[PDB]
């Protein structure tokens, strides 16, 4: 959300800067894990338990501060009005990771439980129900375009 | 179906009422599914206030979905009066679609929900299902009730439901089975202790 | 009925059969608010917070930790009412959707089952019943043989110490086995017990739960004996000999301990007929009067009841218990349940000794701290949670959150004094009771802030209550009683009272050696008048007509306080103190003049019956007044001498505190003496009941100024709210708890703008502390001030817990609460449930309205300046007399004041006529009379001056 | 009056009569519901001006010391404790409470602090009012005379 | 059925000043009969 | 301007609508005011101290409820709406409520249909007076039907 | 002279390191959290 929507930086300058400050400490701790991916080495990182505890609390604050931004996005796709705030953030923030979107379609549609995607996951070929029944679109929808 | 579609043509809400287990909610969804509409069911309680109902209406109006508000009389009486204003303004907007003078290539129909101008899709509808016999429930104010067409759903046709379901499942003696199972349930309600 | 074990066993069996892990989330829906069950939508920010059920279901749907691959059972173990379960109508039907007011809809995953474990469905509607599969359990499904097997199987496998202990249990299990068969001793005893009358509704598990706890203690007794005898451990012959008698002993107390003595006796003979266990051979002594010694011999309980002599300075002290037959038995029974950490309830009439017995038993049980909670009608689980916040800590453990007392190695006992007062909703549920049942049955509760299960450690519960048939009392749920053994504590009998307070009187009459002989007649007069008053006045007449041994304790203490600074006293002087204290304890609460007349007469009757050969006039002169204002000591004072002193002090009071002149009549002098007594007692709280404008507040301030007490009144207004009252409470507590300032906290019924005001005062009156009043920075500032305050007293207290106890002790001795309220029959009865401390922690003085005597004295005193002398006045043959003691040849001034009294009484008749016709009437108060005589003096002077 | 008067006048002439009678002493009309009531009450007590307070059905218990005349005379000063602030009480102060609802019930504590002055319509007074009104309409020369 | 004095005085004013039955009537006695009759009629009409 | 009363926003909207209307002659109708008895008392005090435009009218809609304050009832003029007393009164009310141009459209037979509907509506409503015999239950046959 | 040692720090840094101590610092942190909230700032850390 804080990368794919430049409008949010102006809308919530405090939140944007806060997230970036936290996003820096997260990435720094990620780089340490990359050097030593052994679990014991990660477990022995100084204050790693307290670092995650602060990261969890701080990221939760940002999450609760995006409510008005979420109400603005619900207008652009009104079926989002029937989705909770946390699930909507997962939908908006994972707009590139389409596989994580599958669990949310039952909330926005009467009988669409999942969508059919090509091998790239760039074109929506059709929709499917919870019982496996598939509808193949006559004109497929391209996510890249 | 006849009563609710008359309300839909009159741009009014449907209000099926009766005791529990008579098919009130399922019939509203069945009619919506018959018309290919997205039917949303809401289990209403006293926490469904004026602000909560309006936001739900905003989603229903823009999507074009049907709102089936079950146990709608579990709202507080003050909230029912307040909600009647939102239901009315949507219904006036719905009649703007039905005007022959209006042309699709114009400004979209819009009603005021929560002090905002909200586009209204012609496919949206409002339905409330209630058990008026339950003591402690809220009485609907008359100005709200005039916005809904009510139908009493009190005696479901059990023997027909049993006969068709058993016949659709492949039971060869569905007529014989239906003529026994439905009276048997009636006998249990009376022969057995309370 | 085995409902819980049925689904707990099935869940484990399916895990083994199918390989799918089974997870159960057990929720008590009525132990929390409906807002905390499903969640709330913020009124302003419109932010949604998940409730307990919504959080659990959302966690399963999100499936962050593989919850969708497990069998998920959500068990609502509690009462079903339409208010909360009808939110699940769309969940339980084919929709399988939890709909939230924020528009969100949560789908029920196929691996989730919604289950409801309930004892009845008498409040569920058809909508709920029709949407759920029903499995009915009967009490016949779980047989008593099955319960006996479970207790014996656990006794033979689970050691009680944490094996020599298991070996004792196994041998004891073999001994108990014959009596625990079907149609055995325990089965026959249980069937007979259900035929008897019990103070609470009787259930099989309450009796068996009590019986099994007692037998576990017997196993611990044998182990403790082996510790005392490392050389010769108990042999099977002695072990057999002990267990059989203890089993009979345990059966009697587990099945009749909640019944009266006659019912306890009757179960004794029935056992004596059917048992083969050897029993005491006394001809007419009930079996319940015998204990079981560790040598397997019946020993009479009377061997542990010595005739003690009490130290003269501990006479009727709150911590002193005179051993009686009931106290030693109840203490031993309480010891067994408490030592096993088994929750228990003491039930009995107010003042029967429930707190005394519980605290006496706790003294013999160290490593246990008691914290007293005082339930009201408005008590919610949040009162328990504040107590947890102050005395306990939440700690994160690998197995979850554990709540344990701050002090290590100690078991913390929550004592609830009125556990059956909390309001029962329209669906038969008390929220706090469901909350306690959850903590006892499930060993914990849910923390609503984070929806996290909290496990209790080293926390046990003790309840006290009045019988459920008493007004304001509700029957306890059977699901809570099955875990709580109930002992019935009745009022001590006439012989027990003679033993208790005869011991006290002997000690207190050692102050005056010349009065030692009169100890027995003094006790006999005390018991006779107390019994007569308790019979004469009951709760049927007035809601506050409760007489208990508490009055006897105050009676002995009152006489003792008036005898300490005395070198000698004649017997007639003793009777006057005895008569004076009787009037203060029995007459001051009476409403009607007939009731007060009866009490006044029978005090004279009882005294002369037990004290012949005394000078009646010098001992029983009707104006009995005692004061320490005219001397150093609390000695009798003449009425006229007292009147001059009060006038002299009122003159100073006008110039320093309140320049509101007061007319002094006889009832005021008695009233100020009564208020002075309470301000000189620790935790001296006053409940002044009377019509507005009768001087209740003014007299309280005047007496408070005479005793050096600062007057605090809350400054209410139209915008005064609950947190304004809390801040005002903090101000008074800091001054009296930290600055050692004696404070008279005078508060009227009109000051109560919300029911939450009295829930705070109910705790303050009883415990001298409010568990949740000081929080956050307020508590930190309080600790700094307490450390400074204790230093000025020369006390080395640094610990926060130590500081808080000292702060409570200061509030107890310095803070005095005066409650003023108008007489309202409905209001007074309702007031007891809202603030039970008002009627058992405050001394009640029924000031009422001004009498005809008071009106006449005010009129005659106020019209002294008036020139009402008419020597030529003729007394009519028929004089319209309204004052009974108006002199037989009345003078013109006497007639005028008599007419002034008549006019005031006419307005009461006038209001009654309009009230009986449905007309609107306004209260007639003594301020109307003061208004009347004031205008009479002014107009008379004005008209006389104009005419002359 | 000795106790301060509580006026019950549904018609409202008593309110006018009180204001007519006290113009020379600068009487101020206020209400228990007004935001300036505490300031107006403090000013009237300090300067000793008559005060007329309406809507006594919403009685503010801040007047309890004023109605009970709980004054403290120390140091040559006459003090009245209004809330948590002490105010010098001028001897010319007077307060009138008024309501327009004849059916209002007052609690016994308020009834003891006030002098009830009820303005009820009497048959004779209404007869005089209606006789005068018809005379004005029908015989204006006679009514003027 | 709550009625103030002003409500009746409005009725009385209506009969005396807004009465169509007094438009041309000049005799005081006949006007009084009209006023008396119309007073009862308007009182019933507005209250009922 | 028509406002329902129950909502908190309805109270704010009612005050603004009334304040605007009393300066412009606008009409304000507040419906279901019996649901807010406490706010109704404050409205009665507000109306008393107000001299609106000569054309301003305030309409309050409420059920016949004992919760409605007496003071509000005295200040306003009460109109009771109930079933018409009889068949004649029922049918006269119906023909007045329906505009004449509605009945008098091109098909001349439309007038007789409306008469039959008016007669049918009167008979059905009047049978409700005979609680049990006219109909087994007290149905709410009304204007909406 | 100790008056100006406090002002010398206050004038230059806008803060006095030892002025708020004990309960005064705890009360200050509560008020700062309330004050920053009214400004729309998500500050919880005491140092922040
Ligand atoms: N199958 C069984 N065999 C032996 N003992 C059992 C069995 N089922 C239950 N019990 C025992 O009998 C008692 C029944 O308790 P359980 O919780 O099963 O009953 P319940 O009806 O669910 O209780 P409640 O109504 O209080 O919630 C317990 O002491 C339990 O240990
Ligand atoms: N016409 C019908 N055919 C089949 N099933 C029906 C029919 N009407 C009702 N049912 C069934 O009856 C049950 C109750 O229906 P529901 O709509 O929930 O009733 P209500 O709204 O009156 O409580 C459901 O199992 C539903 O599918
Ligand atoms: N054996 C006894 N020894 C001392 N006091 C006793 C005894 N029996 C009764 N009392 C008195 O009875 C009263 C019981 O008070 P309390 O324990 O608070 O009663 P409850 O808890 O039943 O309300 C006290 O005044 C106490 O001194
Ligand atoms: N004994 C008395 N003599 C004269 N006036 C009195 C007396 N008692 C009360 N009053 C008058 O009544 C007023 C109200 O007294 P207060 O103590 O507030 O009454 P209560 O507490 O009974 O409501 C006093 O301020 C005083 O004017
Ligand atoms: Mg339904
Ligand atoms: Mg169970």
């Amino acid at each position: 959300i804080f990368t794919g929507s430049a409008d949010i930086k102006h809308l919530l300058p405090v939140e944007t800067q806060r997230f970036q400050s936290i996003s820096t400490e997260f990435l720094a701790l990620m780089k340490k894990v990359s050097k030593s991916p052994l679990v014991m080495d990660v477990l022995n990182i100084q204050g790693v338990q307290r670092s995650l505890e602060r990261l969890a609390d701080l990221l939760g604050k940002i999450q609760k501060a995006l409510g008005e931004y979420l109400e603005r996005e619900r207008s652009s796709f009104p079926r989002f009005y029937f989705v909770g705030d946390e699930d909507l953030l997962e939908i908006i923030g994972n707009s590139k990771n389409v596989a994580k979107l599958q669990k949310h379609f039952k909330k926005m549609f009467a009988g669409v439980s999942s969508i059919i995607l090509n091998e790239d996951n760039s074109v929506v070929l059709g929709i499917s129900s919870r019982e496996g029944e598939e509808v193949m679109f006559k004109t497929p929808v391209s996510i890249t375009e | 179906y006849l009563t609710m579609t008359q309300a839909l043509e009159a741009r009014l809400g449907g209000s099926p009422f009766g005791p529990a287990g008579t098919g009130k909610t399922e019939s509203v969804k069945a009619l919506g599914h018959q018309l290919g509409r997205f039917v949303l069911v809401f289990n209403c309680d006293e926490t469904f206030d004026f602000q909560a109902m309006g936001r739900i209406f905003v989603g229903l109006c823009q999507v074009g979905a049907w709102g089936c508000f079950d146990e709608f009389n579990r709202l507080e009486e003050r909230m029912l009066s307040a909600v009647s204003q939102q239901v009315q303004c949507i219904q006036e907007a719905l009649r703007e679609h039905s005007n022959p003078n209006y042309d699709k290539t114009s400004a979209p129909i819009t009603c005021e929900l929560l002090n905002k101008q909200v586009k209204v899709s012609p496919d949206m509808a409002i339905f409330i299902t209630m058990n008026p016999g339950y003591a402690g429930r809220s009485n609907l104010p008359d100005n709200l009730k005039k916005l809904f067409r009510s139908l009493a759903m009190t005696k479901p046709d059990r023997q027909l439901i049993a006969q068709v379901m058993l016949y659709s499942q492949g039971f060869r003696t569905a007529e014989v089975l239906a003529n026994k199972i439905v009276p048997f349930f009636k006998l249990c309600d009376e022969q057995l202790s309370s | 009925s085995g409902k819980s074990m049925a689904w707990r066993v099935l869940l484990k069996a399916l895990e083994r059969l199918e390989g799918v892990e089974g997870v159960a989330h057990i929720i008590d829906p009525k132990a929390i608010s409906k807002d905390h069950l499903y969640g709330t939508l913020d009124p302003n920010t419109r932010e949604w917070t998940d409730g307990l059920f919504t959080h659990v279901l959302r966690k399963i749907i999100d499936s962050v930790r593989g919850e969708l691959q497990k069998r998920q059972w959500i068990v609502f173990d509690g009462d079903v009412d339409p208010e909360w379960v009808e939110n699940l109508n769309s969940v339980l039907d084919d929709n399988k959707l939890l709909t939230l007011p924020n528009g969100e809809r949560l789908s029920l995953p196929p691996n989730v089952r919604i289950m409801f474990e309930v004892q009845d469905l008498k409040y569920a509607t058809l909508a709920t019943v029709s949407r759920c599969g029903m499995v009915w359990f009967s009490e016949d499904v779980l047989s008593t043989d099955m319960i006996f097997n479970n207790f014996l199987a656990r006794l033979r496998s689970i050691p009680l110490d944490e094996s020599p202990m298991l070996q004792i249990q196994r041998d004891a299990a073999t001994i108990m086995q014959p009596y625990f068969t079907s149609n055995g001793l325990v089965t026959k005893a249980l069937e007979h017990a259900f035929q008897l009358e019990h103070i609470m509704d009787l259930t099989r598990l309450r009796c068996l739960g009590s019986l099994f706890s007692m037998l576990h203690q017997a196993c611990r007794n044998v182990a403790q004996y082996n510790a005392n005898h490392p050389d010769f451990p108990m042999q099977i012959e002695q072990l057999e000999r002990y267990i059989q008698r203890y089993l009979v002993y345990a059966i009697l107390w587990s099945l009749s301990g909640d019944s009266r003595l006659k019912m306890r006796a009757e179960l004794g003979e029935y056992i004596r007929r059917i048992t083969t266990v050897p029993l005491p051979t006394a001809p007419n002594i009930p079996i319940i009067d015998y204990e079981v010694s560790i040598s397997g011999e019946w020993s009479p309980w009377q061997a542990k009841v010595p005739q003690i002599e009490v130290e003269t300075h501990k006479v009727a002290a709150p911590d002193v218990v005179v051993p009686t037959l009931d106290t030693v038995r109840h203490e031993a029974l309480l010891y067994t349940w408490l030592a096993e950490h088994k929750p228990l309830v003491l039930c009995g009439p107010p003042g029967s000794g429930k707190t005394m017995t519980l605290f006496s038993a706790l003294r013999a049980l160290p490593d246990m701290e008691v914290v007293g909670l005082n339930f009201s009608s408005a008590t919610t689980p949040e009162l328990l949670l504040k107590t947890f916040d102050h005395y306990c800590e939440y700690r994160r453990t690998p197995n979850g959150v554990v709540l344990a007392p701050v002090q290590l190695g100690k078991w913390l006992v929550l004592f609830c004094d009125e556990i059956n007062l909390p309001d029962m909703d329209k669906y038969g549920t008390q929220r706090v009771i469901s909350f306690i049942r959850q903590m006892v049955e499930h060993g914990g509760f849910y923390r609503t802030s984070d929806q996290t299960w909290v496990k209790l450690e080293r926390i046990q519960f003790v309840g006290a209550c009045n019988p459920p048939t008493d007004p304001g009392r509700k029957p306890l749920s059977h699901r809570f009683l099955r875990h709580v053994p109930v002992v019935y504590v009745d009022y001590p009998g006439p012989a027990s009272l003679t033993q208790i307070y005869g011991t006290f009187n002997r000690a207190m009459l050692r102050l005056i050696p010349s009065l030692r002989t009169y100890a027995e007649p003094l006790t006999a007069a005390m018991v006779e008048f107390y019994t007569m008053s308790q019979e004469r006045f009951t709760q049927d007449t007035q809601p506050h007509y409760i007489y208990s041994p508490r009055e006897m304790t105050r009676w002995v203490r009152g006489i003792f306080e008036a005898l300490r600074p005395l070198e000698t006293l004649p017997v007639e002087g003793l009777i006057r103190i005895w008569a004076h204290e009787a009037l203060r304890l029995f007459q001051d609460r009476l409403v009607e003049d007939e009731e007060r007349r009866w009490t006044d007469e029978n005090i004279d009757t009882v005294a002369l019956k037990h004290f012949p050969n005394i000078d009646r006039e010098k001992a029983m002169s009707r104006p009995i007044l005692y004061s320490n204002w005219l001397s150093k000591d609390y000695i009798p004072v003449d009425q006229e001498e007292l009147r001059d002193y009060v006038k002299a002090r009122l003159k100073v009071f006008y110039e320093e505190e309140l320049d509101v002149p007061l007319v002094l009549f006889n009832e005021v002098l008695d009233h100020v003496l009564r208020i002075d007594r309470i301000f000189r007692q620790p935790q001296g709280h006053l409940l002044l009941i009377g019509v507005s404008g009768a001087g209740k507040t003014t007299l309280s301030r005047f007496v408070a100024w005479m005793n050096g007490l600062s007057v605090y009144q809350i400054k209410v207004h139209r915008k005064y709210t609950g947190e304004d009252f809390d801040e005002d409470l903090r101000t008074v507590l800091r001054r009296s708890g930290c600055k050692n300032e004696k404070i008279a906290f005078i508060m009227d019924e009109s000051n109560v703008l919300d029911s939450g005001f009295l829930e705070r005062m109910n705790t303050l009156l009883a415990n001298g502390e409010v568990p949740g009043l000081f929080e956050g920075d307020e508590y930190a500032t309080l600790m700094t001030q307490c450390k400074e305050g204790a230093q000025k007293e020369g006390l080395m207290l640094d610990s926060h817990e130590e500081l808080y106890k000292w702060f409570t002790s200061q509030v107890i001795r310095n803070l005095h609460v005066v409650f003023t309220m108008n007489p309202s029959s409905e209001g007074l009865k309702d007031r007891a449930a809202t603030s039970p401390a008002l009627f058992n922690r405050c001394v009640l003085n029924w000031f009422g309205d001004w009498s005809t005597e008071a009106l006449y004295q005010v009129g005659k005193e106020f019209t002294s300046k008036m020139d009402l002398e008419k020597p030529n006045y003729i007394v009519p043959d028929y004089m319209p007399v309204v004052y009974d003691k108006l002199p037989q040849p009345p003078s013109h001034r006497e007639a005028i004041v008599n007419s002034c009294v008549f006019v005031h009484q006419t307005l009461h008749q006038a209001n009654a006529r309009l009230a009986k016709r449905g007309g609107r009437t306004m209260a007639i108060t003594p301020r109307h009379y003061l208004d009347f005589i004031n205008h009479y003096a002014n107009l008379f002077h004005e008209k006389r001056s104009e005419l002359e | 009056f000795n106790r301060y008067p509580l006026i019950i006048d549904p018609s409202g002439q008593a309110t006018e009569f009180i204001m007519n009678e006290y113009k020379d002493r600068k009487i101020t009309r206020t209400s228990f519901l007004d935001d300036a009531f505490r300031k107006n009450l403090e000013s009237a007590l300090r300067f000793g001006n008559p005060l007329l307070v309406q809507d006594v059905e919403s009685y503010d218990p801040v007047l309890n010391p004023v109605l009970n005349r709980e004054v403290r005379r120390t140091g040559g000063r006459v003090l009245i404790t209004l809330g948590d602030q002490d105010i010098d009480l001028s001897p010319s102060f007077v307060i009138f409470l008024s309501t327009r609802d004849p059916t209002v019930e007052f609690p016994p504590d308020l009834c003891s602090r006030v002098t009830f002055v009820n303005f009820t319509v009497t048959r004779s007074s209404l007869q005089s009012q209606c006789l005068n009104e018809v005379l004005k309409a029908e015989r204006p020369d006679v009514d003027e005379k | 059925y709550q009625y103030s004095l002003q409500f009746f005085l409005d009725i009385y004013h209506n009969v005396l000043y807004e009465n169509p039955n007094l438009k041309g009537v000049t005799d005081h006695t006949q006007r009084l009969s009209i006023i008396t009759k119309d007073l009862f009629q308007v009182a019933f009409n507005r209250v009922a | 301007t028509s406002i329902a009363i129950g909502s908190a926003e309805g109270f704010n909207q009612a005050d603004k609508a009334i304040n605007t209307a009393v300066k412009s002659g606008r009409w304000v109708m507040l419906k279901n005011v019996h649901l807010a008895p406490g706010w109704l008392m404050q409205l009665e005090k507000k109306l008393h101290s107000l001299q609106p435009h000569a054309c301003f009218r305030l309409f309050l809609t409420m059920e016949i409820n004992p919760k409605v304050p007496v003071n509000l009832l005295r200040a306003g003029r009460i109109f009771v709406f109930e079933p018409p007393p009889g068949v004649k009164a029922n049918m006269l009310r119906t023909f007045s409520s329906i505009p004449v141009s509605r009945i008098c459209k091109s098909p001349n037979e439309r007038a007789r249909l409306y008469f039959l509907l008016a007669w049918f509506h009167a008979i059905i409503q009047e049978r409700l007076r005979y609680a049990p015999l006219g109909w087994s239950k007290k149905y709410e046959f009304g204007e909406s039907d």
